[PDB]
Parts: structure tokens; C-alpha cells; sequence
């Protein structure tokens, strides 16, 4: 019985792109570049975009990169909420607890939408 | 000798067509499209940033805008017209200074910027590179013989999400007065993923093993 | 000598399978052998392997098979009329096929069944149409009759 | 006592058996034959015939948490959200062979019954995210878990 | 002190009563039926069957019909009145001879005449038994304790489809003029099964370890 | 989004039973009782429940027990197809190379849908 | 039947993909040893009476030539004096530790204790068996023939 | 090819000689004493003894006075005149009865009555089989194809010392009148270590997969 | 260092082993039908007494011979002799799992005197 | 950090799960070893230099009174000519077989060789050890103490 | 009590019974054993970077050049034929602005212990043991320590009877140091060459540090 | 019974060294400073000291270290023959495929005996 609507994303996307078909539907972003936030340990049941070598872990935004339903609803067909991603850059020594002190500058960048990110 | 992998990948694509989910012309087409990828656009799109400070302050803000003057839309270049499904509309350039040097991955998977670069290494695939990359990069990138100061800030860049990478070297020596061919001819596949840096006289990746298919085109 | 590097190589690599080892088997473990770190171990999504230890290896490039580009192309025309999107992909690709295929099979292994999953998984083919075509496309190399550009038919 | 001892022994002897253990990391399609395709892509669910050591059979006291997984499963099946074949290929094959022999029984019923509800769309995996958030903090508060911990 | 076990148990139903699904009602309603499955009717009907022969013959071809008499009706006695979505309608009971005994598993899961017999032992659900019975049930039935004449056919069928068994097995020796209620106290659920046979004075399941659940009902 | 039917199996089923319903749906039955019959060794990707260590197999038909969507389908929720069901006696010999001459009468016996089945 | 010998490859093939908890061991400190460990580390390799083990279709092999001369030479030596069968059966069943004990094949264990009890008890240097080796593989190479195993080109 | 096997072993005889360990003559003598070993004498003995109480009884007490009768002196028909090294010189005849039924194994090895019996099957050595028999010995001996009553008391014996043993089955019905040579003839190998029990009929042990060597003599 | 290599033989030809150790452990400490149980002593290295015997009790049905013990006969030590004993275990006593109809199985195995201890 | 713990631990437990075509060995036939395989069983397991291992955060280690006095007793036992180092490294770090060498702890392979050295070359029998073993564990259990490791 | 501690007690007992040692020799030794540590070793360094003539007496003669620092390899452990496990032949590995040794023993834990006292626990890791001589660049990182593409990194496998220590270059901030300050800041690591001496840094540098269940 | 001689190794080297006892007893050295050789892939049963990472390696020898009796034979009581043992440097290109041109000039130095050495 089900129907699947296989024309949908081309109609919205078409002659724009992806996630550039989403801009303006998240409303105003909760954080903004430069801000220290902490990557929340939500649930990770069946799927996740967000590394659980992040989790816990503290980084400052960088940029707010686009607006996108998060993957964890998208990777599902849930299109109908879109939320902010940002670019965070976390300190190599704050993810690994034997990064060596002479490399003390190394980093690394990533993704993560807002659902994840709690000020610091 | 036909493969179950060849058996199934011709089962699948002929019910996909029967059932109307895509056409001949369609797959076709994206091969061809496919076809055309290469790390040429990217080499060149470094190579302008090098001879054009204003141009290379544009791809470091935006990527996407930056790309249309190597003939690379990330929007309309695809046969979708609204960017390849996988690769997505967001790139975005991150430039290598004295003090910063990226080398990028996903370790999710092999999220690469397919439409300006081509086809992602089989390596970078690899659970190994995705494991160890983003927590020992100088010990990779020393594997790969790439070593930088240690005061320099070494970046991993992990593409998760629907941003794509290409990283911009630094310009090296030896190269005062060279043209823009001369400069996009040193800028390598490695060298935009990160891996390697561009020098003078070097025009192909770095020889390693090659795994022959049992049936290659 | 080049046959006894060879030799020595293929040594080293073939030592590590005997490297010792607490071997222990799990058939199907009551719920009160499930610790909260087993449970989250298990209930892992397999692409998460960022930051796992591994060793050294020397990484190699590989030619493309020709099916392998053929199925590229097939999961990116099916998201480009609208069968899935590339994380509906990815989901089912690099998760869903659990632990075990995820890591026992190849790259575009994964992607090829994943393709076929879609098929099913939203009712476009019955598993039954997807069982017949296999056991048809089968008859179809035995016979000499040929298998597309994999292989030509047997001649006169 | 010793016979206890003797008897931990024999089990743990066998965490030691010797083997050639390969580790498979993504293997190209070139080293996959037919048989470990065919064993690759079974069903985990079939496994009549395969070989297997005697064990001494224990009854098991159930768990509240596995009655009330089952009754989830039939109810959900009463009320047409899926019958029992599409339960059991999503539960005992979907499921994959390390889940399927590394989780418990009832762990893979539970399992699956939350994999329905966010595949069929009756749920967003945000929601069923947000649920588990929802349960921990109930628990964590002092405000008890249904019959498994009173407030 | 809660497992994510049991975390996860009471998000599924919290959400699936919050979408409608179900009801909390139609939970209460379905662990109250199962709670009150248990052997006693099959047990019942393979005495029936010992004492008269032609309620034996109805067991042996249409088993659904027969299970009626003992008063577990497949369609009508579960909630959905549909028989259960799990066990379905199709009973078949297995007639042991002197010359054919049966014993019963479900090699691909743990499929189980639930509706006549109860739930599932634990055994009967292990990938060890599921791998073993089907091949070596000589081997699997004589560590049960139980051994048959080496030219006595012992018939394993694997529960795989919509079919359910239970297993009638020959009236043993020492029973004489015994009455139904005797006769169907020395039929357990292992004799149902197949991996033991009734024997006078035995009334219960042979003594095995019992693995602890963590929290069992109260 | 797609809409699942969640009333079609009862409204079915009700007051007739599982697979009571499907009775009739699957025509003329194409062996019968006694006949022999070898399992065909169809592709199980995904889904099968029609055991391995049955494929190849000869077997005699002992019954033919009612008509159902074979799992291969209902499991996808694809019912518009119902076929007959046949129990099947296995010489435990015929499955087994190591089975005893001493135990020469051991049997197995199982459910398998006709899609499997050929004339031995 | 093609079909049965598939089945029964694949029912071997499953089992290598058997779940487990695979935890390697790297010379763990002190405190990871436990007593049962312990017991279970120092345990005399050919003590496996008891242990759980699966069906096998139990087979019967041919005797290579090598095996009949192997056990003609263990037997010899202890006739004149070399060792007592006892000796040779703590060596060959338990020293040679648990990984070639189940790993090597039966006579392979025998012979390479053949040659242990040379080496041990100083009647060959290991240097004279390593030197012999060598000699026998240039035997072989040369065309030259090896005893009943090969005869001369 | 010749194996690492074959040269070692060959290696080892040579230096053992060169060193005067033991002769090659010595050698010869073995192997040639072990090609005369089989399972003839043991099933002679058996038949002598279900033919002549007196003897059962001594079998049954002494052993290696018994073995006499069927020419094996386990004492001095090996070339050593002091019984074999690894099989010794205490033979002990076990009894079946209509109450009791042997089984013979090494759990520790492969001691096998050598003298009387000759060389161990493959499956006696197998771990497989030494791990199994003393414990599910009922489980074992049926996928040999053995049952016995459950009030039978089955007695499996481990040949973990220096005493070798031989099963001595219950003479089967079907032999009334019959030779000592017909008799002997249906106690097989497998009969004398216990796996089987002798049938008027078989004359051979029963047929199992039989593993090839690369190179047999 | 030398090896004595005609020690044995000297000792055992024309006699056999173990006749050759015959009256060297002096008097037997246990009888046909005591109850022993055997002790755990410690395996490091070396045993030809299975772990699966440990602490079980059995009867002894025969005192088969003398001999030195495997244990110091293995490492070539000879000069101690004593007596070895068959017992007779019931299998129910040495498998927790072993089943009520088999009754009457049994397992019988030789062990040096110094491993019993009156049951 | 909490949640950094339980990453840390999840990362290491996930390893365990790591898929692999294990084969079990039963003793195989020689028909089943090959030259690759014979030379991989037949090698000296100490020579492990250039084999292939993960990156580890290396730890010192605190020095066990009874790893003090092994050390002692072997260097003792070798100054005393019971042995040359290179007997004892030849027991120690070859003879005790894959699975001890990597199994047990350094020292504890030093240990059990000491006690193997007294045995092989009939300083002391095998029941002489075990008798003291046996000795040992009865003074802790009587209440009369271990050396420096349990007081009376 | 552990089994090991058992096994111990029962080894040592047995061989003094046996007369194969005694009481008093096993107290001599751990007494020896205690005198030991890694200070002789840096005041060799710090006296070769002040006596040129020195330095080359160590790269040439470790054996002769030891005596400057009282540990003669031969007449200062109480066996008086050097220890029996570390032998009589110390090589000095001189690092200069071109080349840098790091030192391992793959076949076990082989260390100057007469001269260095005893070895790290890492350093006796079968993963020290098998990474080092292969991808030595990449554990040096993980120690901390890089040197230039260029330099000549060389691995010292002490597979035989011979031990060595490594004599870094003199770090740059030492100008008219004494001896006393310049050998402070040559560590253990130095010597073993997973680090390197810099002025203000007078230990190892800060490893996880793994607890005995009974230690001293 | 066999007696061990528990005083030759402490009256030969006492005052001495090891292996400075050993001093003069392998003759005239086959090879000298300066000579390329190679690593003969002599049999490892039971023991040996030269790893297999050197094997069919070719080396430069940089220094006569010693006399000594080889390991291999040292370590089963067999302390008659003496040999030289030579320092032997390695390029690390030579024993790792992988080795990285960058690091052109790194080596490995470890010491051999020469039974094991063959003119390059
Ligand atoms: O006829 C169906 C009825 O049967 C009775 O035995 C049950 O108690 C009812 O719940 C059920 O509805
Ligand atoms: O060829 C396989 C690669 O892995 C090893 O066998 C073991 O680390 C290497 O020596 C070789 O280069
Ligand atoms: O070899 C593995 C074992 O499993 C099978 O392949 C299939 O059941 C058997 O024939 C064999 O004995
Ligand atoms: O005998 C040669 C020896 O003498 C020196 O050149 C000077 O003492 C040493 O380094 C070497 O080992
Ligand atoms: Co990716
Ligand atoms: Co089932
Ligand atoms: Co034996
Ligand atoms: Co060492």
C-alpha cells in the first residue's frame, strides 16, 4: 500500500542544491562563531553523524556552515525539521589523553548540528 | 570467473530499470558524467588562488562561488541540477600557511569533493586510514613522508556531515615567475587531500602498490 | 635476495595470526551478561570508527572493477530520481549491515547490496523478483549465452 | 572445592585454543570467493546443522522487562503495525551476525520492536533519542521506572 | 540499578501508546493471556487421545479441531481473535509409535505451540540446540536422558513455516485403568516437546539449572 | 510520507484465523501427497526461510498442510501471492553424510513452500 | 551432489565468522593474572580429557613415509638409551607449549622433538642440525635425491 | 615436493646414525618389527577366549601371560627384549559382559597396545576424540554407530600409565558351532579398542572417510 | 657431561617394564576396594594424572604394578618407585551433567600412590 | 571527564568485536601445513621485531617485590654457573611457546624458567617442586607467614 | 599472596637447599641491583661534552670510557666477569647534528643496566619491540620527540652482548654549565633516546604509571 | 646421573669479562671494516639471535665488535667454537618496502655473527 514520493527532493532542490534548498528554515541560530560549546552524549541507537570520539568533548564554533535537517532524521525520510550545523575545532590533547605536548598547536575540524551543542 | 558481485550489480540495475526507478539514458549518463571527474579543476582552482590573492581570499570564504571559474558548478555541473546526491553543494577550501597545515578524511565513511577532485583513493576508504588519521595524523602523514614543525598546528578535517574539503598548500619554493599551468601541473591529488604537498618538479602522486581488478575497463 | 625478503615479509604477516589471544565465544548471552558497556559496544553504529587503534599499513590504490563503477553510478541515479537520498544511502549502507558484513566485505560490496536493499526495503521489487532475476542472470553465464560487458558470448 | 575449580579450568582452557585468527578489514572484492560470499550474506538465522559442543541446558528465570517486550511485539502485531514474518526477518536476520549472537534473545526483540517504530515512520529516531533521554532522567530524579523502580 | 534494557522497554511502550499504536490496555490484556498459558490443555488432550481412539485419529489429521475439545481454540482463545500474530492457526499434533518417536525444534528462531503449551524453555531457544537437534538428535536426546531402539525412526521436525507441534507420545507401561486426569499428569511440557516420555510418578519437568533473571516479577 | 495500513490483516483475519485466510488463494496444487520432490537451491539473500542444510535435498511430500504468502514475501509485506505449503520427510542420511547405517530409519521433517520444489 | 557439497562448505565457512570477544594478549602485568589464569597458562598442554569439543566425522589417514621413519627413529633411540618413552612424551605432548601442540600435526610434533633431544642433551650442537638442514634442502635442489622421499634425477 | 618434514626427518636419522645413537640397522629392525604388528593376534586371542573359559579367565587377570597364546610376547618379541619403549609390558584384557561394555582412549596421547593390536587409527589421536570420550562417551559411541542399554554400565578405561588395553566383546549371537578362525575373523580393530561390537557378516572395520598422505609408501 | 645410555636397558632386558621395578615400592598403603579421593597436587610442568580426576573419589579394583612416577620418570628420575592403582570412578562424580538414566557408566584410570588419600 | 572515560572505554571494547575468519586448529595433517606455516609454528617466538602492532600510551610500572627477587635469583643462579644468561634466554623467551610468551607477564616467564632450570638439570626432581609448591601454600594457610610478602 | 609469590618463595628456597646459591648471595645482588640507576650514564655524557678527548675515548672504548664514572663493566658487579646477563661490552652512541640513535632489544629487554640502572617498563613491550626498529619515526612522535627529514635516525637493535647508551648533542642554553648541571639534564630517556635533554627539564617526562599489587 | 660444572664459566672469566674471555679464539675474521655483506637465511629451529627482519638483507659492516661462541650454540651448554661478531648498519629502504624516500638516510645497526655473512 505504501507510495513513496520519489519526486520530491528534485522539485525543491532542482536549480538550487542541497542543503542550499533548506537556508531559512532553521529560524535563528543558538550559537554563534566563536563560542566554546560541549558535544552532548545524546543516544546513539541506529544511527548518528556525530563521532563518539567527540562526545564530551569541548571546541569553539568556527563557522556557521548551512541549514539542513540533521542526519539522524533525514537518513530516515524526516525532512520536515531543518536545524543549524556548525564547524567546531576542537584540540587534538582534549580528544586524546596521550597527544603529545610537543605538538601542542594540532586540532581537529568537524561538523555537528545544534542538537548537540551546549554552551561550555 | 563472473563474479556474485557482477551477477547482482547486473540483477539490480536491470529490475531498477524495468521497474522505471531510473532510466538507460539515465546511467549512462552518469557514468559519462563520472568520467570527466578529475583532480585537474581543483589543481587549477589552487593554482589561481596562488596567482590571485583576492581570488584565494574567495575560496577560503566560499568554496562553491570559487569553483565556477575552474568550470566546476557544484549545482548545475551534475546531471541533477541540483548537485550530486552524495557529494552534496557546500565546499569548502581550507588554505595551509606557515603556521597550519590540513590533511582531511571521513570517518564515517569516504565523503570526498567528487565533482572537483574525481574518485576517492582506495586508502582513503580503508577503516585504517578512517581509524587513524583524525588521533595520529603526524605519525600517518610521516608514513605517507610528509613532516611538518612541530609548532606548526596540524588541522584533521573529518567531513561528517555535507561539506566536502580540498585542501590549498602553501606555494613552495623554486617557483617565482611560473605560470598558472606550471603551478596547477605540482598540485596532485595527495596534495588536495592533504597527504602531500606540492613541489617543484613532482607532477604525480607518490608511486605505492596498485591492486589490479579482476575485471578493470 | 627478493625471494627471501618475500619470504621474510610474508612471515611477518603470517605470525600475526597466531598472535595469542582470550578467545571467547558469544552464543546468544543472557541479559545479565550484557554490561552497560557491552550494550553500547553492540548497539554501535559500525561507520563510528574514528580514533580506534590500528596499525601501520602500506596503503595501496586499486583499479576500479567494472561493476564497481556500475554500481556508483546505480545508487547515485537511484537518489537522483528520488528512490532515496544519499543518507537514506548511508544508513543502510554503512550501518545497518551490521558489524560482521560491514568489515568482512568490500567497500562497494556494501554499496551493491545496499542497492538492492532499497529495492525491497520500499516495495519497488518483491524479494522474489530480486531471487529470480539472480537465478536467471546465473543461467544466463552457464549457458555461454554471455553477461553483458562482463562477459561475451561463446562463439562459433 | 576443587571439582569447582577442575571445572572452571576445563571452561577456561578453551578461551586459549590455538587458531589462525585474520582479522578482515574491508577486503577488496578480489578476495572474496563464492563460499565466503555465500557465508557472508546468509541469513544469521539459519543455523541447523552447523556444529556445536555440548552444554549442560539451563531453564531461565524471565525477566519483567521480556514479558513486557513480548507483549510490545504481539500487541504491535494485533494492531497491524507489522505481522510476525516481517518481525522475525527484521529481528533475526536484519539484525546482523555479531548482534545476533553477541545480544540476548528478548535483547533483539527489544531491539527490533524500536527498529519498527522508527523505520515505518510511526517515530523519528529523534523522538525514540529524545525517549531514552526521557527515561534516564525520570530515573535519575527519583521519580521511579515504571514497575522496574519505584519513585 | 535500571539496565538499558529496561530503559529502552519503557521508551518503545511510552511511544507506542503516545502514537496509538496500542493501547495500555491491549498490553495489560495480552501479558494477562500469556500468563495464563501454560501445558495443562496439551497434556489434556494427549490423554483424551490415549483413551479414546477416535479423538486420536482427529489429533493426528486436523490437530487445530482437536485442540478445541481441551478448550484452546486457535483462533478465537487469543485476544485477536485471529489466533496469536506469532503462533498463527495451524496445530499439528506428532503420534509416537513403536516404532517412530518425535521430538520438536524451530531451528531458525524458537517457534512454539504457544497457545496449547505455554512459552518456550530457554534451551529450546538456544542457537545450541537449534544447530545440534537437527543433526545428531540421538546424541542431543541421550544427554536429555532419553534413548530410543536404534531401529525405532526418530522423526525431528523443524517448526519453520506457520505449523506448530506438540508431540503424543505412547502411553507408557504401569498405567493400567489409569484415569484421564492421571495419565495427563504424567505428560510435562518436556514430553510435549519430544526430549523426554511420560513415565508413572514423574509429574515435572527433569530438575535442570535455573539461570537468575536480575529482576523477575515480584 | 507513506501511509501503512494497519487494518488490512485483521479486517482479513478476524474470526477465520492465519493462514485459514489465504485458503483457496493459491489454485491447483502442483505436487501432492507422496510425490518426490528435490529442494532447489533458490538465492536466500536477505531473507529465506527454507533451511540450508535442506538445499539439494530429496525429500517425499507427507502432506500438504495450507496455502500462505511464502515468508520470502510476507516478511517485505507483499501478500498478493499465496502458494501451497508442503511437509516434507528427509531421510536423515540424505542430509547428513556421517549419519549412522545404525540409526537407519532417523527422519526430519519440515514446511517448505512450493516455489522450492521440483519433481526429483 | 554439487549442491551438498556446497551446503556442507558453507556450514564449515559459517563457524569462522562465529562471534566472540576476541582479546588479545600482550604481556600483561602481574595484576592481570588471576589464579585461574595462572592455572590455566601453566597447564600441561596434552591434558584436554573433559574438554568441550564439537562432533567430527571422525577419518582414517594413510601413513606418510616420513611418519613410519619418524616413529621407527623415537622408538630407537629409546631402545639404546637416549631417552625413556616418558621423557619424550613430556617434551613432545607438553613442552612444546599450547599453540604448536594444537597447531602442528601429530608426527610433526614427534619429529621436531627427535630433534630436540639431540640438541638438549648435546650429542648434536644446534649449529650441526642447522648446518644439516641446509645440506639436505642442497641435496634435494641439486637433483641429487633425498633417501625413499625422492629418487636421484 | 618434499616437504620441511621429510627433510628434517631425514636430517634428524642421519645425524642420530653419525653420532652412534642408533644403528641403521637398528633402524630397519624397527621398522621392519612394525610392519609385522596388526590387529590379528588381539582378535585371536578374543576368539580363543570365548572358545576356552580357562583362557577368558586368564585374559582376564594376566594379560601378558594371555598374550602369549597368540605369539606376542610383549615382553621379548620387540626387538628392545625388554617390550616395546612406549608401549610397555602390562596388557590388561577388559571384559564385556551383558551388564558392562569398554571403550577404550589416551586423553593424554595415543596409547594403543601396539604389540598385539599394531599402529593407532587417525581418530584415536585426534584431540577431538580425547577430549570427548571419557565424558560423552553414549554420545560418542552412537555417531559410531554403537548403542547400548541404559542399564548397561558403559566403562570407558584412559590409557594414562603404562597399561595398554584390549576389549574383549561379548561373543554375538549368530556363532553357534563357529571356528576359532570365523570367530577371530569378525573382531575387527575397532571391536578391540570399542567402538563396535563384532556382527557375523563383517569381517572389516566400518567405512569411513579416509584422508590421503602426499606421499604414502 | 655424560649421558649413562645403557642404564635402562642393563635394568630391564629379558624382564620388561615395569616388571623391572617389581618389589622396589615396598608395601602398598592402599587395597582392592578402598575409597580414595585424589588430591590436587600441584601440575607445574609435568602430570599424567587429568585435572578431570581431581578431588573425585573412586574405588581402587587393582594394584596394577610398581614404577617410578611419570612425573619423575619424565625428567629422569628413577630412583623412587611406588605403586600404581586402577580406580574405578562413577561418571556422575566427575560430569555434573551427567544424566540419572545412564546410571551406571563408569571411568577407570591408573594413579600413582602418591596422588590417594583414603575417601 | 565522565562521558571522556566511557568514549575511551568504548573505543577499546569495540575492538574485541573486530570481525575475523577464525580457524580454529586441531592438530591438522601434514597435508594441511605449508612452508609459510611450518616456518611460522617452527619460529623463535622472541623475534618479533617489525611485526605490525598499534600505537599504545606506554606506562612505567611499579616493581613487584617478588619481580625484584626473581631477578635476583637468576642473575644468582647464572653467577653461580647454573646457567649462562643465554641458557636462560633460550628457556625464557623461545622454549616457553607462543601462547606463554605473550600470555603471561615478563617476569613471569623469568619465574617459571628459574623453576625450570632446577628441574631440567636435576638440581631439584619435579616432585621436589611440587612438594614445595605444596609447602609454600601451607605455611600461608597455617598463619606462619611467606617471606617479606605476608607476615606471620 | 599471588601465585607467582609462591612460586618464588618455593624457587628460591630450593635452590638454596640445593646449595646453588646462597641466602647471602641473593641479598648480595638486590643490594648490587639497588646501587644502580641512571647517573653514571649522564655524567658520562656531560663529561664528554666537556673533554673532547673524553668523547672520543667514549665513541671508540665504551668499556674504558665507563671507568671515568666508577662502573667498571667487568670488576664492579659482585661477580667480578661483569653481570651475567648484560656482559662486558658497552658501546657509546654519539648523536651529532646529522644523525640520532634511539636503542630497543627485540628479542627482549637487553639494557646497559651496570651503567643505567634497570630498564622501563615500555621498554620491555613486545609493542616497543615491534614498532621501533620498523617505524621509528613515528614512536619517537608518540614520545614527542622529531628530528629533521634529513638527519639519519638509526635504530640500535642490542640483539647480542653488546648494550648501549646514547649521547645526545649538547642542547643549545648550556654555555658555561657544569658538569653537575649538564648531566642533570641528560635523563634515563635520553640515554635510551626517546628524548632528548633541554635545560629545565631534570625527569622523564610524565607517563601513566601502572601500580604493583605489592611493592616495596 | 650427569654433573654439571658449575665453576668453568667463573674460572675463565673472572678478572676477565665476557666475552672478553674469548679474545683470540676465532682466528682470523673473514671479513673487515667497509665490506658490504649479506644475510644468509640460515635455519631458526629452536634458536638464533639474528632476527628474520635481516634476513637476505645486505648491510654495511662498521665495526669488529668481538669474539664470541655464536648464541646459538652458547645457549644449549656448546661453548667450543668462537666466532666474530660484526656490527652491521642496515638502510631502512632495505627491510621496509614502505620506507618513506623523506627519510633517505635513516638506518638500523645490529650485530651478527659471521656464520651468518656472505660478501654482498
Ligand atoms: O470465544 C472466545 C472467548 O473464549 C473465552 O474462553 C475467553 O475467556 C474470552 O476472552 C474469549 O473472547
Ligand atoms: O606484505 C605484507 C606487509 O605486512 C607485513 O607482512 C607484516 O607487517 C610486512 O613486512 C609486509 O610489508
Ligand atoms: O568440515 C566441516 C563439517 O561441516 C560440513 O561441511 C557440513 O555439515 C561437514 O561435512 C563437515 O564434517
Ligand atoms: O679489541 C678491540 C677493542 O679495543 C678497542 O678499540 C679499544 O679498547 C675497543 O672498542 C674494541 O672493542
Ligand atoms: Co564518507
Ligand atoms: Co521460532
Ligand atoms: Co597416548
Ligand atoms: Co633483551
Amino acid at each position: 500500500k505504501p507510495v513513496w514520493d520519489r519526486t520530491h527532493h528534485a522539485k525543491m532542490a532542482t536549480g538550487i542544491g542541497d542543503p542550499q534548498c533548506f537556508k531559512g528554515m532553521a529560524g535563528k541560530s543558538k550559537f554563534n562563531v566563536g563560542d566554546r560549546v560541549r558535544i552532548k552524549d545524546l543516544p546513539d541507537l541506529f544511527y548518528t553523524r556525530t563521532m563518539t570520539y567527540t562526545r564530551g568533548a569541548t571546541g569553539t564554533i568556527v563557522r556557521l556552515v548551512y541549514e539542513s535537517p540533521a542526519a539522524e532524521d533525514e537518513a530516515f525520510g524526516n525532512e520536515e525539521n531543518v536545524e543549524w550545523f556548525y564547524s567546531i575545532v576542537f584540540a587534538q590533547k582534549d580528544l586524546w589523553p596521550e597527544y603529545s605536548d610537543t605538538f601542542a598547536n594540532d586540532t581537529l575540524e568537524t561538523e555537528i548540528p545544534e542538537r548537540y551543542l551546549e554552551k561550555a | 570467473e563472473v563474479s556474485d558481485f557482477e551477477i547482482l550489480e547486473m540483477a539490480v540495475r536491470e529490475l531498477a530499470i524495468e521497474k522505471g526507478l531510473f532510466s538507460a539514458e539515465d546511467h549512462r549518463v552518469w557514468k559519462d558524467y563520472v568520467h570527466t571527474l578529475g583532480p585537474l579543476p581543483a589543481a587549477r582552482l589552487v593554482a589561481k588562488a596562488w596567482l590571485d590573492p583576492e581570488y584565494k581570499k574567495l575560496c577560503i570564504e566560499d568554496g562553491v562561488e570559487a569553483s565556477k571559474a575552474v568550470g566546476v558548478n557544484w549545482v548545475t555541473s551534475p546531471p541533477t541540477q541540483f548537485g550530486t546526491p552524495s557529494d552534496y553543494c557546500n565546499l569548502r577550501v581550507l588554505a595551509d600557511s606557515p603556521t597550519l597545515k590540513h590533511v582531511v578524511v571521513c570517518t564515517l565513511c569516504s565523503c570526498y569533493p567528487r565533482p572537483i577532485l574525481g574518485q576517492s583513493p582506495e586508502w582513503y576508504r580503508s577503516p585504517n586510514y578512517r581509524r587513524r588519521l583524525v588521533r595520529w595524523p603526524r605519525q600517518v602523514l610521516a608514513e605517507f613522508g610528509l613532516q611538518l614543525p612541530s609548532e606548526v598546528q596540524i588541522r584533521v578535517a573529518d567531513s561528517n556531515q555535507k561539506t566536502r574539503y580540498i585542501v590549498m598548500p602553501v606555494r613552495p619554493e623554486g617557483t617565482d615567475g611560473w605560470t598558472e599551468d606550471q603551478l596547477a601541473e605540482i598540485v596532485t591529488r595527495d596534495c588536495l587531500i592533504g597527504v602531500a604537498v606540492p613541489k617543484p618538479g613532482i607532477t604525480v602522486n607518490a608511486k605505492r602498490p596498485v591492486l589490479k581488478a579482476n575485471r578493470p575497463v | 635476495s627478493s625471494s627471501i625478503r618475500e619470504e621474510v615479509h610474508r612471515h611477518l604477516g603470517t605470525v600475526a595470526l597466531m598472535q595469542p589471544a582470550l578467545h571467547q565465544q558469544t552464543h546468544a548471552p543472557a541479559p545479565t551478561e550484557i554490561t552497560h558497556t557491552l550494550f553500547r559496544a553492540y548497539t554501535r553504529v559500525p561507520h563510528d570508527v574514528g580514533g580506534e587503534a590500528d596499525v601501520p599499513i602500506e596503503y595501496h590504490e586499486k583499479e576500479e572493477e567494472i561493476w564497481e563503477l556500475n554500481t556508483f553510478a546505480t545508487c547515485e541515479c537511484l537518489a537522483w530520481r528520488g528512490v532515496w537520498t544519499a543518507e537514506e544511502r548511508r544508513r543502510k549502507q554503512n550501518c545497518d549491515v551490521g558489524q560482521t558484513v560491514y568489515l568482512g566485505m568490500p567497500y562497494y560490496g556494501r554499496w551493491l547490496l545496499t542497492a538492492a536493499r532499497i529495492l525491497v526495503d520500499k516495495q519497488f521489487v518483491t524479494l522474489t523478483e530480486l531471487h529470480n532475476k539472480i537465478v536467471e542472470m546465473r543461467e544466463r553465464v552457464a549457458s555461454g549465452q554471455g553477461l553483458g560487458e562482463y562477459l561475451p558470448p561463446k562463439a562459433k
